[PDB]
RNA sequence: CGCUGAAAGCAUCUAAGCGGGAAGCCCGCCCCAAGAUGAGGCCUCCCACGGCAGCCGGUAAGGACCCGGGAAGACCA
RNA sequence: CGAUGUCGGCUCGUCGCAUCCUGGGGCUGAAGAAGGUCCCAAGGGUUGGGCUGUUCGCCCAUUAAAGCGGCACGCGAGCUG
RNA sequence: AAGUCUGGGCUAAGUGGUAAAGGAUGUGGCGCCGCGAAGACAGCCAGCUGGUCGAGUGGCGCCGCGCCGAAAAUGAUCGGGGCUUAAGCCCAGCGCCGAAGCUGCGGGUCUGGG
């Protein structure tokens, strides 16, 4: 998981989700998994 | 770290 | 002419069902009753407020996320002696303290305010041991 | 949970499987139950035990009454065991078989006014190289203006011992029912002749 | 473009009682209570159940589709019922039943024994296939997930407990 | 990290709801503790005294003083 | 400035967490073992020596690890000097 | 001490009650394009076109209020308790409380005019 202040879509298959008051970025490619923080 | 004393060692009355 | 000052009178006992009521908004009213500021002969330096009995204190109600976010605090005087206890758990373990702590913080500080707190009888569950005094039911 | 009152009698070692095993001998039995605490009446569960028999010439009238209501001869010591309710009217050593682990409570030996080195294992001060009358002293006890005070619980000299101590999970090496004797492996708080309490262990 | 307003076919014969805050769906395989928002209105028509919402605002639109699917899943559960299958890939790896319980042999120093909760039945056809069956869809999905967790699919080898029809993605190894 | 699941016909651990998950947190262990003035509880004992919520007089159950001491202790306890 | 004693050591701690170890994780250019990097976590632990007044640092032998800071660069009505 | 006052609206973070670049399908409200009953978007059935589905769907910008970014040392806290169609924020009102300011009443001095 990447933890950044700038969470972004990295590829077209990336999906910006928001769960529990935190912006995540989930995706098929595990490298693209992001959480804002 | 070593700094200069600001008071002398106390002398007898 | 000088302002009327009341001689000692019999205090009124009062019953209140806390079930479903908002913690702070009930607490305010209980404090007012305790201070006796509903009585037209109110006097600041004597205990002439009511005795307030409260039941179903475990069924007090709270808005927002305060069940898990409201934190009660206690310092022991020792290093690291700060205990933090959430609403949820306070209710689980000593539910009457929730309403007690609220009312206590809304009473004056000092010898008198401490006496007024003593006239607050709070109970979890719908029963109270004060049949003898036969407290007047109040709708607030 | 089960337990018995007893006096610590002394220490030895016995031999078992070509091993020397240090023991403390304990005179435990016999303890008559003199009162029972019930959830209906007392709000909890335990048994008041009596130990050692007492010269009735010394038993005052309120005490006399208490014993009489239990049909029990005067006893020297009254003590409860929590969450324990024996079927019989008498608790003896036989409630323990060899191999069980137990917890022993006593009153530790008293060191009186104890220095900070004995009490708390402080290092004290140097014994040469200029040390000035502070060989067994505690050193600093705080900071400066912040916080400008001393913590509650600050380890300092003071009384030490003569206090309740429970050592836990001791092996019962043997029991000698005909002499009301327990043989526990290792050390037990307090002096010889001191009153101890032997409870079934809480360790798993 | 909508779920909540799409009606729910109710097979002959399952009953759908409506109470405030819940619906009761009885059927040939058992009963199930569906907790439902007081703000939503369930409707019992001939061989069909519908769910209607009050306003068209955010919370209500969201509760809508949810409620309809929740009830539709209860219906299918008591009629057809639900099931998930697990595939067990890897040489040493095998499963078997011991009474009602499931016994996993998946390369540990011990075997893992999974007990079936109430309303859940285990089946082992081949010793490399497991069927989790029940009327509660979330419970079947859960227990299934539980079982898979015991020995998740490897990342480098076709090995471990797999979902039926779950793709085998692997990474190269040195 | 999930199960179920809309808004958003797909998808989504979440917006309803439910799991799993730390030497950490709450309890559990040990010790103190009702001056907890919110001063708790149980068992047992004495008891209805004489004189004009007070005063005085002698008692009851008990307690203290004093003494012999103590792996208790500076004195006190 | 009609005085707030000043480095280092010793003694005694206590707090912070931007975590050295231990526990729990995600990603890995993660085969396994072992690492890297980030996240959670302050409960406990965080060795003995050679040199120098040294803090620091280098070095020896180990270690799960040999953490970094605040407390008047914590602590001289506590000691050293 | 005096309104749990009235009416419209927003916010769900205890934001209010301590901060920036920047990041985000937070929420509500505007605006502008693209595609679509000649059948679009999503799913199922093929090769950016076709088949049933029968509606909307995708994108850009702006405004209000919120989210992250947000680690420090003795015990915490918006002054406290406590507050969620508010006891928060924006807009519009009515009333009250409130000082040794102003008024009423009495008095003293100095100054000016009688
Ligand atoms: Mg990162
Ligand atoms: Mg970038
Ligand atoms: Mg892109
Ligand atoms: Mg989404
Ligand atoms: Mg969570
Ligand atoms: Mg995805
Ligand atoms: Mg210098
Ligand atoms: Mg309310
Ligand atoms: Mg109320
Ligand atoms: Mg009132
Ligand atoms: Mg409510
Ligand atoms: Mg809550
Ligand atoms: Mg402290
Ligand atoms: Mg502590
Ligand atoms: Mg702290
Ligand atoms: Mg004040
Ligand atoms: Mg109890
Ligand atoms: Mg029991
Ligand atoms: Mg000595
Ligand atoms: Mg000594
Ligand atoms: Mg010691
Ligand atoms: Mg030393
Ligand atoms: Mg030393
Ligand atoms: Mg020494
Ligand atoms: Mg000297
Ligand atoms: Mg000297
Ligand atoms: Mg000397
Ligand atoms: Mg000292
Ligand atoms: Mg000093
Ligand atoms: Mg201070
Ligand atoms: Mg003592
Ligand atoms: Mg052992
Ligand atoms: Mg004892
Ligand atoms: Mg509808
Ligand atoms: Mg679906
Ligand atoms: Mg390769
Ligand atoms: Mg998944
Ligand atoms: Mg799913
Ligand atoms: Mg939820
Ligand atoms: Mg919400
Ligand atoms: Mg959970
Ligand atoms: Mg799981
Ligand atoms: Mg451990
Ligand atoms: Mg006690
Ligand atoms: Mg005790
Ligand atoms: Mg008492
Ligand atoms: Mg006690
Ligand atoms: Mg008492
Ligand atoms: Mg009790
Ligand atoms: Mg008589
Ligand atoms: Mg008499
Ligand atoms: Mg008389
Ligand atoms: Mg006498
Ligand atoms: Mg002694
Ligand atoms: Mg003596
Ligand atoms: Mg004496
Ligand atoms: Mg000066
Ligand atoms: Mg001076
Ligand atoms: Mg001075
Ligand atoms: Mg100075
Ligand atoms: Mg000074
Ligand atoms: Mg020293
Ligand atoms: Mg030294
Ligand atoms: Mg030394
Ligand atoms: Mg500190
Ligand atoms: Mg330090
Ligand atoms: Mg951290
Ligand atoms: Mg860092
Ligand atoms: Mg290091
Ligand atoms: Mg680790
Ligand atoms: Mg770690
Ligand atoms: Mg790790
Ligand atoms: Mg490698
Ligand atoms: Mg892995
Ligand atoms: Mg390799
Ligand atoms: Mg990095
Ligand atoms: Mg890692
Ligand atoms: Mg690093
Ligand atoms: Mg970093
Ligand atoms: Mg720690
Ligand atoms: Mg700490
Ligand atoms: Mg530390
Ligand atoms: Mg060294
Ligand atoms: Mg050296
Ligand atoms: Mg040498
Ligand atoms: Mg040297
Ligand atoms: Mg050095
Ligand atoms: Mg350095
Ligand atoms: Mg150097
Ligand atoms: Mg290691
Ligand atoms: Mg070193
Ligand atoms: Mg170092
Ligand atoms: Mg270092
Ligand atoms: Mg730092
Ligand atoms: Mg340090
Ligand atoms: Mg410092
Ligand atoms: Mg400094
Ligand atoms: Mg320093
Ligand atoms: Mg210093
Ligand atoms: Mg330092
Ligand atoms: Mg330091
Ligand atoms: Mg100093
Ligand atoms: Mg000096
Ligand atoms: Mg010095
Ligand atoms: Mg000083
Ligand atoms: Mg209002
Ligand atoms: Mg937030
Ligand atoms: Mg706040
Ligand atoms: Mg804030
Ligand atoms: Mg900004
Ligand atoms: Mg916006
Ligand atoms: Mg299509
Ligand atoms: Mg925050
Ligand atoms: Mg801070
Ligand atoms: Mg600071
Ligand atoms: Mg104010
Ligand atoms: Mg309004
Ligand atoms: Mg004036
Ligand atoms: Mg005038
Ligand atoms: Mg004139
Ligand atoms: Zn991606």
């Amino acid at each position: 998981m990447k933890v950044r202040a700038s969470v972004k879509r990295i590829c077209d298959k990336c999906k910006v989700i928001r769960r529990h008051g935190r912006v995540y970025v989930i995706c098929e490619n595990p490298k693209h998994k992001q959480r804002q923080g | 770290v070593d700094k200069p004393p600001y008071l002398p060692r106390p002398r007898p009355p | 002419m000088k302002t009327y000052v009341p001689k000692q009178v019999e205090p009124r006992w009062v019953l209140i069902d806390a079930e479903g009521k908002t913690l702070g908004r009930l607490a305010t009213k209980i404090a007012t009753l305790l201070r006796g500021k509903h009585r037209p002969d109110w006097t600041p330096n004597v205990a002439m407020g009511d005795f307030v009995v409260v039941v179903n204190a475990d069924k007090i109600r709270v808005t927002g996320k305060k069940l898990e976010q409201k934190i009660y605090t206690r310092y022991s005087g020792y290093p690291g002696g700060l205990k933090k206890i959430p609403l949820e758990k306070m209710l689980a373990t000593h539910p009457e303290r929730v309403l007690e702590h609220a009312v206590k913080g809304m009473l004056p500080k000092g010898p008198l305010g401490r006496r007024l707190f003593k006239r607050l009888k709070v109970y979890a569950g719908p029963d109270h041991p004060h049949q003898a005094q036969r407290p007047e039911k109040l709708e607030v | 949970m089960k337990g018995i009152l007893g006096v610590k009698v002394g220490m030895t070692r016995i031999f078992r499987d070509d091993r020397a095993v240090p023991v403390t001998v304990i005179l435990a039995g016999p303890c008559p139950v003199v009162q029972r605490r019930t959830p209906e009446k007392d709000g909890y569960t335990a048994v008041q035990l009596g130990f050692l028999p007492q010269n009735p010439k010394r038993v005052n009238r309120p005490l006399k009454g208490h014993f009489a209501k239990a049909g029990v001869e005067p006893v020297r010591i009254l003590r409860e065991i929590r969450d324990f309710n024996p079927e019989g009217d008498t608790v003896t050593v036989e409630i323990f078989k060899p191999g069980e682990r137990v917890d022993v409570t006593g009153t530790s030996k008293g060191r009186g006014f104890a220095g900070v080195m004995k009490r708390w294992n402080f290092a004290g001060g140097p014994d040469s190289h200029g040390a000035h009358k502070i060989h067994r002293h505690p050193g600093s006890i705080g900071n400066r203006k912040t916080p400008g005070r001393v913590y509650k619980g600050k380890k300092m000299a003071g009384h030490y011992g003569a206090e309740r101590v429970t050592v836990m999970n001791l092996e019962v090496v043997d029991v000698i029912p005909e002499e009301n004797l327990l043989l526990v492996k290792g050390a037990v708080p307090g002096p010889n002749g001191g009153l101890v309490i032997v409870r079934e262990t809480k360790k798993a | 473009s909508r779920i909540g307003r799409l009606p729910i076919p109710v097979p002959k014969g399952v009953s759908v009682e409506v109470a405030p805050g819940r619906v009761k769906v009885k059927g040939p395989k058992g009963e199930l209570e569906v907790p439902v928002s007081p703000e939503m209105r369930v409707v019992v028509e001939e061989g069909v159940v519908r769910v209607e919402r009050p306003s068209d605002e955010r919370r209500h639109k969201s509760l809508h589709g949810l409620t309809r699917t929740l009830i539709a899943n209860a219906v299918k559960g008591v009629s057809e019922g639900y099931s998930k299958e697990l595939l067990i890939k890897g040489i040493g790896y095998r499963a078997r039943l011991v009474g009602r319980a499931l016994e996993l042999t998946v390369g540990f120093s011990h075997p893992v024994v999974v007990e079936p909760p109430e309303g859940i039945t285990f089946e082992v056809p081949e010793p490399t296939r497991v069927r989790v069956s029940g009327i509660d869809k979330q419970k079947v999905g859960q227990v299934a997930a539980n079982i898979r967790a015991i020995r998740k699919p490897s990342a480098y080898h076709e090995k471990g407990i797999y979902y039926a029809g779950e793709p085998v993605r692997l990474k190269p190894g040195k």
